């Protein structure tokens, strides 16, 4: 079961989350607020439980299950999860737009010379002031992806109701001084911003 | 001449001997009527019905009967269930299950599915009406169905939903496999079960190919139970009043059921067993302490006719399905024989 | 009604075992399987296994086989036999085991889908010893400069700029928990590029549990 990592809508609109896979299994839907347990909102393909708004509907003709939210309200800002038996989707974060969308500001810091003198190296990629709070962060060395040594935080709410995140890439000085370039790529709402640093320092 | 699906309290019939000391005979003498001397099965001309072995009240009713039978017949020396410590006489008894027929009262009948490849769930084409089921032995066991019926033609896989990992799987073999368990005369609690490894491994290969049919030709792997009480992690059964607990790891040796064949897996499979005196009560969360075994050879030869299995699940990023012996509870044993029958009301 | 109340979460050391309890009420404990589902922060729901209260039969996902164990405490007193408590134990904890763990059950008679959920308990797996942070400057190439606070335990650390004189455009990001069990964070301030070299910028980092007080000057460096 795969669903988009996030989704966006304005109040009064109708939105639809789609989950592929499902292997033609009955499937259910869950709504989950940050810091709370998930709550079932759809079971047996299209049945709600009591106390679930009638604006929620769902259908699964075959491989693809779909949840449709009509007359979107700000209370619908939450993560919606498709489920088949023990398998859950990645979860789609539905953001009800309460402010204009803001591109992420990305700052890439190379490892400091004082840390390099300590036989350590860390590359710091800060991401700030992006709305909605849905960002993917990737690391690249020269032209090849880098996955090891990467520690990335979950987006967290800022003061201005935008979002922030950070990503650290830990390397040895030997690896750091053996590549021409190092890049941090931040994707937000289908648009990617890339920052880069080269060991040739200035 | 129509009917509706309904549940009613059944009554049992048997060939019990009122003069026999055997405990099943004793219970059936007072709890059952003599077997129908003139049973009348009539074909329902061109009738298709809907059976569901996994939702059938005859199974629960048989379960309550076996609970009554065991509580009446098996007397432990000590019972420790809750805050209760009760001590009573514990003579060893004559224990050998006998077949029991289940019958509907007036106004009800039993529909029987006569399809040779009925899997227990869905529509049946060859429907007949009877007043009593055939005689079914109430064999209590785990991981392995013993002394039961066989599938007519092919190995049958029975499950409410094979894709639901919480639904247990009944494998209905078409060829019986002998399991011969012995506590030799002259440790008094050590025993063993002997199985023909050639015959069993060939049957297991057939079971593996049958499961392959249902799981998109995925690789079928067997593993021991992942945990639980000893009654379900071991093949536990009653032999002549003694509670045998046997280790079945050698019954699911994947390396002997491969297409490459060979390996020294064609000899006798010997399962180590222990005769236990402390048994967890099945009625309600308890412990029962019985007396040590009687002297001499304690032997039981049984027909392995079915396999209870549980599939792992959580797979996703894997290309194989893993199965472990065991089931959900003991009602599966009765489902394995009552899959053909279903009670309906005539009005 | 049907209630599932959880206990036994918190901070654990790398290695070690954690035990979580799910006390159930409102129904016969024997009649419903108990499932365990964990959720790492900002990730999806992951099923770990189920446990049948009849004989303790369990079913574990391959990700947790040989590391998880699900047991049950059944009711003893006959005037309250519907009561039951399920337990989950996860041994050999690593940092990537940090998650919120739920117990769940389905509708009456079935196991799926999970209609009822427990409140969930949080488990963090981190370092076994308190460690002081290392502070490094992040020099400017606008003009965003900062300080990197690296490999400290436990939380929190306080970061100020110029002893509280600098408060505009300051952003101290939430810390990250690395696989070493140590935390690390950063603090960046955006100051006019014309003040570089004219006004000094110093970050003041405090870590009370290790009594670490670091004042580090962030210089732009030649090139
Ligand atoms: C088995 O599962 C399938 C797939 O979800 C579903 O269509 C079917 O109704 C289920 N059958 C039973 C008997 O639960
Ligand atoms: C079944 O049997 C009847 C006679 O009882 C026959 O006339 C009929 O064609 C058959 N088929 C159906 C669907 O009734
Ligand atoms: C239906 O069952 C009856 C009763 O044994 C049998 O004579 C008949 O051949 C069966 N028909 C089929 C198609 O299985
Ligand atoms: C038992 O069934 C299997 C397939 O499930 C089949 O290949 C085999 O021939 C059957 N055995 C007999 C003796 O009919
Ligand atoms: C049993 O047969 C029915 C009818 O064809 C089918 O829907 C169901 O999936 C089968 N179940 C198994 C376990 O083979
Ligand atoms: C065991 O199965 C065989 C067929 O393989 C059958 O002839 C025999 O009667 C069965 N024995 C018992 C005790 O049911
Ligand atoms: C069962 O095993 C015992 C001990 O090996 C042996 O004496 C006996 O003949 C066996 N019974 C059968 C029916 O093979
Ligand atoms: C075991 O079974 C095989 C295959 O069925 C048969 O040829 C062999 O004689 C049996 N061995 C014994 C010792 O009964
Ligand atoms: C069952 O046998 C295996 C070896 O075949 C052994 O490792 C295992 O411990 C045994 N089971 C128990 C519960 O002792
Ligand atoms: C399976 O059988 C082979 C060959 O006899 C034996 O070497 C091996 O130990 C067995 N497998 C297990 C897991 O015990
Ligand atoms: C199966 O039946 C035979 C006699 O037919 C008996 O000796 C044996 O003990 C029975 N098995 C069980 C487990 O009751």
């Amino acid at each position: 079961l795969t669903q988009p990592a996030s989704m966006s809508a304005s109040p009064g609109q109708s939105v639809t989350i789609s989950c592929s896979g499902t292997r033609h299994i009955i499937s259910a839907w869950f709504q989950q607020y940050p810091g709370k347990p998930p709550k079932l909102i759809i079971f047996d393909d299209d049945k709600r439980p009591s106390g679930v708004p009638s604006r929620f509907s769902a259908s699964r003709p075959g491989d693809t299950a779909s949840l449709t939210i009509s007359n979107v309200q700000p209370e619908d800002e939450a993560t919606y999860i498709c489920n088949t038996y023990e398998f859950f989707g990645g979860g789609t974060k539905l953001t009800v737009l309460s402010q204009p969308k803001a591109a992420p500001s990305v700052t890439l810091f190379p490892p400091s010379s004082e840390e390099l003198q300590a036989n350590k190296a860390t590359l710091v990629c800060l991401v700030s002031d992006f709305y909605p709070g849905a960002v993917t962060v990737a690391w690249k060395a020269d032209g090849s992806p880098v996955k090891v040594g990467v520690e990335t935080t979950k987006p967290s709410k800022q003061s201005n109701n935008k979002y922030a995140a950070s990503s650290y890439l830990s390397l040895t000085p030997e690896q750091w001084k053996s590549h021409r370039s190092y890049s941090c790529r931040v994707t937000h709402e289908g648009s990617t911003v890339e920052k880069t640093v080269a060991p040739a320092e200035c | 001449p129509v009917w509706k699906d309904a549940d009613t309290t059944l009554f049992c019939a048997s060939d019990a001997k009122a003069h026999e000391t055997e405990v099943h005979n004793v219970w059936a003498t007072h709890a059952c009527v003599p077997t129908d001397p003139n049973p009348q099965e009539i074909h329902l001309e061109n009738v298709t019905e809907n059976f569901n072995m996994w939702k059938n009240n005859m199974v629960e009713q048989m379960q309550e009967d076996v609970i009554s039978l065991w509580d009446q017949s098996l007397q432990p020396c000590v019972k420790l269930t809750g805050g209760s410590v009760i001590k009573q006489a514990c003579p060893k008894i004559s224990f050998d299950p006998i077949p029991i027929h289940y019958c509907t009262p007036a106004g009800y009948v039993i529909l029987k599915c006569n399809d040779k490849n009925f899997n227990g769930t869905g529509p049946c084409k060859n429907v007949s009406s009877v007043q009593c089921t055939h005689g079914i032995k109430p064999v209590v066991s785990t991981q392995l169905l013993l002394n039961g019926s066989l599938a007519e033609e092919e190995i049958i896989i029975r499950s409410e939903n094979l894709t639901n990992n919480a639904k247990t799987i009944i494998v209905h073999l078409n060829k019986s496999v002998e399991i011969n368990c012995t506590r030799p005369s002259n440790d008094i609690r050590k025993a063993y079960c002997e199985i023909n490894g050639t015959k069993w491994n060939k049957v297991l290969k057939q079971v593996t190919e049958k499961l392959k049919e249902h799981f998109n030709n995925k690789t079928i792997i067997f593993q021991p139970p992942s945990g639980g009480d000893l009654e379900i992690t071991m093949h536990s059964f009653n032999c002549r009043g003694e509670f045998f607990y046997c280790n079945t790891t050698q019954l699911f040796n994947n390396t002997c059921i491969g297409n490459e064949t060979m390996k020294g897996c064609n000899g006798t499979i010997t399962l180590p067993c222990k005769i236990k005196q402390i048994i967890n009560m099945w009625q309600g969360t308890g412990q029962a302490m019985y007396a040590p075994p009687i002297d001499g050879k304690i032997n039981c030869v049984s027909n392995i006719t079915g396999i209870l299995l549980t599939r792992d699940g959580g797979a996703n990023n894997t290309s194989n399905e893993t199965f472990r012996p065991g089931g959900g509870n003991i009602k599966d044993n009765w489902r394995s024989e009552l899959y053909k029958y279903k009670v309906v009301q005539i009005e | 009604h049907v209630q599932l109340v959880q206990s036994g979460g918190g901070v654990k050391k790398i290695g070690a075992a954690v035990r979580i309890s799910c006390e159930v009420s409102g129904y016969n404990f024997m009649d419903q399987f108990i499932n365990w589902v964990r959720q790492a922060p900002g990730q999806g729901l992951e099923w770990m296994g189920w446990m049948n209260p009849i004989y303790g039969q369990v079913n574990y996902s391959w990700r947790f086989q040989g590391r998880v164990t699900m047991t049950r405490q059944l009711s003893q007193d006959p005037d309250d036999p519907d009561w039951g408590t399920a337990f989950m134990e996860l041994r050999g904890l690593r940092v990537d085991d940090t998650a919120v763990y739920y117990c769940a059950r389905g509708p009456s008679g079935e196991n799926y889908p999970f209609h009822y959920w427990g409140q969930g308990v949080r488990v963090v797996v981190s370092s076994p010893s308190t460690k002081g942070p290392s502070v490094f400057p992040l020099a400017p190439s606008t003009a965003a400069l900062g300080c990197l606070v690296k490999d400290y335990f436990p939380e929190p650390v306080t970061v100020s700029w110029n002893s509280g004189a600098l408060t505009s455009g300051v952003h101290t990001f939430p810390a990250v928990l690395q696989s070493s069990g140590l935390y690390s964070l950063s603090s960046v301030v955006t100051v006019p590029s014309s003040s570089l070299g004219t006004q000094t910028y110093i970050c003041n980092v405090n870590h009370k549990p290790s009594n670490t007080k670091v004042d580090k000057r962030v210089e732009p460096k030649s090139c």
